[PDB]
């Protein structure tokens, strides 16, 4: 159905020891595919994903540029922040900037982002319309005024309709297999003894992709929410991800509980019960 | 593909 | 300035069977700043090579990053994910329990 690609960048200083330590990464919905370490040995915007490391020393290079490019920007701008905010050469400061595109189910343009976080708060932000900015404090004005007057906006929207929904239609079809995949999730519930007239019922779902999913524990057929651990979606570390919901249910009651589980690769939402 | 409009927060 | 607690997790990419290859993870998400450290530890040691993602953050701004290693586990070997970061008073350890 729909996609996005996402570029993120944290620029961390390290006063006294050296230039501050850039990291770029880039995903095409759950799927990292590039990254680009200051502190690495080669110094290159390297493959994350098999489908994008034989594209050609042009894309390589070009993209090795531009990467560059961002580090030295972000450099500069951990600087005029430590000033905007009048604060000391000696703390270590995060400069955090974030862009992309969703396209639809039809794969055409539906949202562009380009925003900064400074110390991990909000800094400025394009807007919806990708005309105006959404200035946070009193020293984002400057940059906000700055980036009106220079008609940043519009440069910005050419690429966000343009470029990034193209190169991610490219993408999408360069790596078809695995990103127009969907893996269902896997299955399984645990009991476990908790006291005497109390166990623990958990729904797992293992090996899916995409990362979006909804688990959930009802008794009756009744929402359990309040009542339900559930935790945060975790990657495998190859690809798919992994979550679990669990409910402590009183013994003699687990035929009254079903765990329900909704994913893009399930043909139908799963009803799980203990028996 | 990355952005290659060059922009400065200050 | 905001600093944000790390939520760890400690989990094989598979399934563990003893005596059966496999990746112990410790995935620490929702912090910040940057700065955390993450040790994976067999029987209280500390296990050398062991990796992790590239930096990277949520719509939130806060990070995230997998650390993993490849084990065989076994009925005997305890498994642990010790991290630090500001927002923590001494080291937290989180052992690896199968059945999560």
């Amino acid at each position: 159905g729909s996609h996005s690609m996402r570029y993120f960048f944290t620029s961390v200083s390290r006063p006294g020891r050296g230039e501050p330590r850039f990291i770029a990464v880039g995903y095409v919905d759950d799927t990292q595919f590039v990254r680009f370490d200051s502190d690495a040995a080669s110094q290159r915007m390297e493959p994350r994903a098999p489908w994008i490391e034989q594209e050609g020393p042009e894309y390589w290079d070009g993209e090795t540029r531009k990467v560059k490019a961002h580090s030295q920007t972000h450099r500069v701008d951990l600087g005029t922040l430590r000033g905007y905010y009048n604060q000391s050469e000696a703390g270590s400061h995060t400069v955090q900037r974030m862009y992309g595109c969703d396209v639809g189910s039809d794969w055409r343009f539906l949202r562009g982002y380009h925003q900064y976080a400074y110390d991990g708060k909000d800094y400025i932000a394009l807007k919806e319309d990708l005309r105006s900015w959404t200035a946070a404090d009193m020293a984002a004005q400057t940059t906000k005024h700055k980036w009106e007057a220079a008609h940043v906006a519009e440069q910005l929207r050419a690429y966000l309709e343009g470029t990034c929904v193209e190169w991610l239609r490219r993408y999408l079809e360069n790596g078809k297999e695995t990103l127009q995949r969907t893996d269902a999730p896997k299955t399984h519930m645990t009991h476990h003894a908790v006291s005497d007239h109390e166990a623990t019922l958990r729904c797992w779902a293992l090996s899916f992709y995409p990362a979006e999913i909804t688990l959930t524990w009802q008794r009756d057929g009744e929402d359990q929410t309040q009542d339900t651990e559930l935790v945060e979606t975790r990657p495998a570390g190859d690809g798919t991800f992994q979550k679990w919901a669990a409910v402590v249910v009183p013994s003699g009651q687990e035929q009254r509980y079903t765990c329900h589980v909704q994913h893009e690769g399930l043909p139908k939402p799963l009803t799980l019960r203990w028996e | 593909m990355l952005l290659s409009v060059p922009l400065l927060l200050g | 300035m905001i600093q944000r607690t790390p939520k760890i997790q400690v989990y094989s990419r598979h399934p563990a069977e003893n005596g059966k290859s496999n990746f112990l993870n410790c995935y620490v998400s929702g912090f910040h700043p940057s700065d955390i450290e993450v040790d994976l530890l067999k029987n209280g040691e500390r296990i050398e090579k062991v990796e992790h993602s590239d930096l990277s953050f949520s719509k939130d701004w806060s990070f995230y990053l997998l650390y993993y290693t490849e084990f065989t586990p076994t009925e005997k070997d305890e498994y642990a994910c010790r991290v630090n970061h500001v927002t923590l008073s001494q080291p937290k350890i989180v052992k690896w329990d199968r059945d999560m």
